[PDB]
């Protein structure tokens, strides 16, 4: 039961997506970042 | 002694001996064909009359037909002069490269080593692989099972343990076709004779190659596992000599005689499986182990049908293992290879008393957070990446870093995946894991740590990616 | 219908469940509806809102999770009763 | 296989992104391409490409040329297009196939007939 | 030569021969008995006895009863003197009438035609109802199939379309009752001798009946529809004419099927079914079929048991059509009638270079918007409709409003809806979802498509809404 | 006559009798054993030969070892002298208390009442425990399903009842326990006797019991619910009383019977039950009813499958139901005793025309305030129970009032709780919580109806505690 909602679809491409987006910028975030130092 | 043919359906022809009735497990001669038609005893059915199950086709036979007793149970060519050569069910060499003239022929039905010959020494055998040597570490002489539904990576992962282990192995390994396709048979042949594994022109040949694939008739299959394995059998007690075994898909012996269940009169059990199903899985797997007298590394591929590996095939397969390697169609669909899951995937050497507590804890470490991790794919499933506490948020996105440092180029992938495999050492795995948990990464993109070897090229990929930007 | 499926939307929809009384509560103590929804295509009552919102997901869910179950069972006693008949149609015919 | 690439898990990595479909720009590209693509690979029925034929058309779309385009509009162009290339342009496709591969000349011929013929297209 | 029964179980009997062995299929006659009880031959146990299938109750028969070879299969009458009577089984008229004096007479199996008779001719038969229309629409010459579940809409449905067709249809239709309810034998029947199609006074009669009700033993039921087919067969052939071929229920044939098989020592298939159930459908709806030599638009309605569409005998039915209409329950309780599923009901004849691109992109747009409402019904059921974008809403608005306007009156169900019947045309469907689709409406109200004709009618209502 | 094992395949025995052959459901007794063996017939094979089910093992028979055929089916010791011991299935005690010296004996194999001797009036079969008299009557000559797993109070009140029916009805008791756990059904055996159901010196006992443990056959463990059953018939019709069964675990009764049934070889219907499932279940639930001489309740306790109440066995089971009694671990550990749950236990009795328009309407206004308290407990909690109007604090304040006056302290229990036990009236009780509803006890604290009898102790116990 851990991680039922993922392990189907409707609100599985959700969770994938917010996921996936998130640490899209975030990590484009990080990379410039990465630049920098 | 001779018999004569009284009935044929299928892969099961009854034969009727006046003279001396065969006993059960001897091989039968079919007279009049021009090629040899193997008839193993399986049964008596009562009133001088045998049942037995074809190593071959059955079109063509005749009521009445001359049937030779052998005397014996299948016997095939065993020794070194097998090195190099693709057999058959019967022992009948298959590459067209003549007779294998042997000089000694084993049953491949014999007993099971006893328990006073069992061995209990344990020695993690590194792949380079970081999952496998990760979470779920093979071991020298072990039983290595590799479950996975169709198409997720069986087949390519054994590949790439003959590629690491076999290659750089200081002996004999044998390989057995078990109802698969005979294309594979094509490209491990040819492959292994690139990689000089295989010699056409000398003697160095390394390994035996056994087959009985999908185009053939459920009897054959439903012995070339136990021949393959009677090659390898040789090896480990004529010698003592370290052997590597491989058998691309056990499961087919479990469906070969699952196809001809009914026709040897059998109430079919749960599932459609014969009801002898894990005794005959039974008397086939304890045969397939180190004893005292010498020692074999088995990796066995093992089919899940429809994915389900409660399925009785499978779930009646682990026991006889002491390491899994469990493929996920999930994982492999994230684009993650190997597709090892991380939180199905077992060994039995996976103790700290014996890889040491800092490679234990490590795996452990790993298999937590990425079980907490599945705990927040819910919680964020409906609320976003925006709720986590800056301490929860923190857990997944190394989540995803562990879970894609877990992924790792194959030499033997590269037409796949189109770039250099990769062969990371054990301690540099550990140490990669232990930084990533550590939180010394979390600067870095996950991207970083896709598809890579060591956890250096991580960082470089990491600028390389910094630098495109 | 497959147990196996059934099975997964049963826990995904148990889990979903939990956590939307979960939010309900926190709601409670202090997504909203329409209520960003309103202002924009022009407190108090976004916790108001929030509370409304999870309660109702709450109980849309149960009464999923209450349809789903029974489907279960149906499906499962039709398994087992699929199953046996296969296992005496091969026993009828030998 | 050269403008082929690394579409198909581009693709299905558009599939990533079409749960959500205030986007960034950036990933609205990802959404972008895989729209884009997406109608370039719709075709009509007893009406068979010549291998290059398809790879003058699919450039047109992986090479990013028609990402500032509507969707609902690419199968028209595809039409249009392609005529064109099969009537003014028969040597180089008649290349692309011999050689079974977009050489430079032939990777910047197509680049000057897409981006033109495209922009003529939204006139 | 006699023949005598050795053994009895419900609808199968052994009949065993002294001398002349009956083939398969060969007719024979129960001797001593008040109506005549007619067994057909299945197959040759051995041993010279036959196993054979009763198309009546065998109530009464006794070991050792005689039994006679009619030296042919079943042969009804076919013919212009069939239309207007209704007939059984095995041909005996059951409608009070006398004998039906026809000059031929046919045997109810046939070879199907062969694929140089083939007809690859697809021309659009619209029905007026907008969904059918729309989405699928049937072919003249096609065989159309509609699945429904009990008390869904297949009756209704096959009403409506011999009302909308049939009365306009210049030519000889065959109605062919398999397994349903006698009282609806009674209500065609005296619908049909009403509307006039059936005459009992004037030659004029244009509808032949072939009825083995759900009150009939499984050997009729199991043969009624190629009765049927057989009366459809010499109009198409004997006669060369635009034949329709109604049949409510076809599942029956397959079902009753199942009930003798279980006695004729077979071992059963998936789900208990026969293990012919293929084989003995498709020597059947083989036959149903438009050649050369003429046409035949069947309609079939098709019953899914305990509504599983992957029930082996439904299953098994797609393959033989060119257009399903799948009713659904789901639906029906939404009150859509007719529960015509929009996104599981196809047609051969939908592709645009039959029925051109307007037509077929309009299709399209509705089976998209209907198609992307469905799938974010998963989100609507846990966090309603406010986590859904300015864009989703939009959707889903403009498919319910699709979804109802897809619904319609019939004339045959005004008891039930409350509303006059309505018979759209197909310009008027198209046009009418064109402007659904480019938001036209999307000012109307909901309600205000639901169980209406054309869109001005959706218009209309809109108003009287306020 | 005597007859000749001739067949052996585990718990089945096939004996072969050359003259007289032994009617179906005929013990016959097997010769040449240290224990009785008891083979109860099944089933006439044909050839003189019939087929059965052993009570016990079947290790050491042999083709040809002797057989008795008994004369009748399995006969058992009846009438008052088998109370207080414990019965085997075959009858023979196993309390090792010696012989069963019984005059009487009787066949477990009894046709139900005929219609004629059946009752026509609904009574009410008081039990004096205040929650079953008052929200889910015990129907007397009824079945009602026991709800709850263990340690929820069910052995205490199954003795409690089995004292208060004594003490208000003069009826007896019989346990059966089917498929019980030779451990718990010692353990039973002892808590029984230090509660006073059970006297091993002065004939004081008033319940009887018998035993079909789990290490026995399924032969033996399905048979038993009827030994125990012709014991409870003695006392009905026989003593004319008004006795009491008690079949724990019915599920395991059903299941017993499915083993049989498989053992038989006959085909398993859905879910892998017997076929015979309603009928095995007809023919014994039909045994309890009430007759013109008395009548038999019954408190069968049940085990739903998978916790899926559709399930066969259960559902197979609440045909034959006419109340159940619901124990909860929720209500076991608030102190609440006994545990039985006021809303999910019920009564198809719980009608007007059956318990008076009075008793019905307090029994209705209990279950309604619980409820009305049941669903507050979230704003009490979240928005807190300070904004409750006036008809919402009196609500909680009573509901809490009644639910804790529906605890009762059980006679059975003084051994331990240090309490005199009460045995509460239906009188009582109505008025009780008639008044509770009314207001007329409001001026008191909580704790002054938690744990007593008749309304009365609850004022009494009011002011002592001030
Ligand atoms: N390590 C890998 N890297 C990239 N792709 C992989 C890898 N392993 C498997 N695949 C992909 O999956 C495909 C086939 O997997 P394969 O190893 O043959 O599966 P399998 O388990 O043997 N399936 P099967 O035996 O048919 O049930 C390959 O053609 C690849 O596309
Ligand atoms: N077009 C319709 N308009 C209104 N109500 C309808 C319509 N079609 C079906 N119904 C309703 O459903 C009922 C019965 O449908 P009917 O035509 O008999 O279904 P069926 O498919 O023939 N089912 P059955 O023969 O029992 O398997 C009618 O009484 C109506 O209430
Ligand atoms: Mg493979
Ligand atoms: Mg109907």
């Amino acid at each position: 039961s851990g991680d039922n909602v993922r392990s189907s679809a409707g609100a599985v491409r959700d969770a994938g997506g917010a996921f996936g987006k998130r640490e899209q910028a975030e990590e484009e975030r990080y990379f410039r970042a990465r630049a920098k130092e | 002694t001779t018999g004569r043919i009284v009935a044929v359906i299928g892969a099961v022809v009854d034969v009727q001996f006046d003279e001396g009735l065969p006993p059960i497990l001897n091989a039968l001669e079919v007279q009049g064909r021009e090629t040899r038609l193997v008839l193993e005893v399986a049964q008596h059915l009562g009133e001088s009359t045998v049942r037995t199950i074809a190593m071959d086709g059955t079109e063509g036979l005749v009521r009445g037909q001359k049937v030779l007793d052998s005397g014996a149970p299948i016997r095939i060519p065993v020794g070194p002069e097998t090195l190099g050569r693709i057999m058959n069910v019967i022992g009948e060499p298959i590459d067209e490269r003549g007779p294998i003239k042997t000089k000694q022929f084993a049953a491949i039905h014999a007993e099971a080593p006893e328990f006073v010959e069992m061995s209990v020494e344990q020695e993690i055998l590194v792949t380079g692989i970081k999952v496998v040597d990760l979470l779920a570490p093979y071991a020298k002489g072990g039983k290595i099972g590799l479950f996975g539904g169709a198409g997720v990576g069986k087949t390519v992962l054994i590949m790439e343990l003959i590629n690491n282990v076999a290659k750089a192995h200081g002996g004999y390994s044998v390989f057995a076709g078990v109802g698969e396709r005979t294309r594979e048979g094509n490209d491990l042949y040819h492959e292994m004779i690139e990689s000089g594994v295989i010699n056409l022109k000398d003697a160095t040949s390394k390994v035996a190659l056994v087959y009985g694939q999908m185009n053939e008739p459920p009897g054959a299959r439903a012995r070339v596992a136990l021949t393959g394995l009677t090659v390898a059998e040789y090896f480990r007690d004529q010698e003592g000599q370290d052997v590597l075994l491989f058998i691309d898909n056990i499961f087919r012996f479990t469906q070969a005689g699952s196809e001809v269940s009914a026709l040897l009169g059998r109430i079919p059990s749960a599932v459609g499986y014969q009801p002898t199903l894990a005794t005959d899985m039974g008397t086939m797997q304890e045969r397939i182990t180190t004893t005292k007298k010498g020692s074999i590394t088995s990796v066995q591929a093992i089919y899940v049908p429809a994915d389900d590996l409660t399925d009785p095939a499978p779930a009646t397969t682990f026991a006889h293992l002491d390491a899994t390697t469990v493929l996920s169609r999930a994982i492999a669909e994230l684009g993650i290879y190997p597709a090892v899951d991380p939180l199905d995937s077992t060994s039995r050497i996976m103790d700290p008393n014996i890889v040491g507590s800092e490679h234990y804890d490590v795996a452990r470490g790993v298999q937590k957070i990425l079980q907490d991790y599945k705990s927040l794919q819910d919680i964020i499933a409906i609320l976003g990446m925006d709720e986590l506490s800056e301490e929860d948020k923190l857990t997944v996105s190394r989540a995803r870093k562990i879970q894609r440092f877990l992924s790792q180029p194959f030499q033997v992938a590269e037409v796949f995946t189109g770039h250099l495999g990769k062969l990371v050492p054990l301690k540099e795995t550990i140490k990669g894991f232990q930084q990533i948990l550590a939180g010394e990464y979390d600067h870095l993109p996950e991207q970083a740590f896709y598809m890579v070897g060591p956890i250096e090229e991580a960082v470089a990929k990491a600028d390389k990616l910094a630098e495109e930007h | 219908a497959t147990l196996k499926d059934i099975t997964r939307r049963l826990k995904s929809i148990k889990n979903i469940q939990k956590i939307t009384k979960s939010m309900k509560m926190v709601a409670a103590a202090k997504l909203c509806g329409a209520i960003h929804s309103s202002v924009a295509k022009q407190t108090t009552s976004e916790q108001s809102a929030r509370m409304t919102a999870m309660d109702n997901a709450s109980k849309n869910a149960s009464e999923m999770i209450d349809k789903l179950t029974l489907t279960f069972n149906r499906t499962r006693q039709a398994v087992i009763t699929k199953e046996l008949i296969e296992i005496i149609s091969g026993a009828a015919a030998l | 296989k050269q403008v082929a690439g690394t579409m198909k898990l581009e693709l299905a990595q558009y599939r990533e992104v079409a749960a959500f479909a205030d986007l960034d720009a950036a990933t609205q590209q990802l959404l972008s391409r895989g729209v884009r693509l997406t109608e370039l690979l719709k075709q009509g029925q007893y009406s068979p490409m010549a291998i290059e034929e398809q790879v003058a058309v699919i450039y047109a779309g992986v090479r990013g040329y028609l990402d500032k385009l509507e969707p609902s509009k690419i199968t028209k162009f595809e039409n249009a297009f392609l005529s064109h290339v099969i009537s003014q342009h028969q040597a180089l496709l008649g290349k692309i196939r011999t050689d079974g591969k977009i050489s430079e000349e032939s990777d910047a011929k197509l680049k000057e007939i897409v981006t033109n013929f495209l922009a003529g297209f939204e006139a």
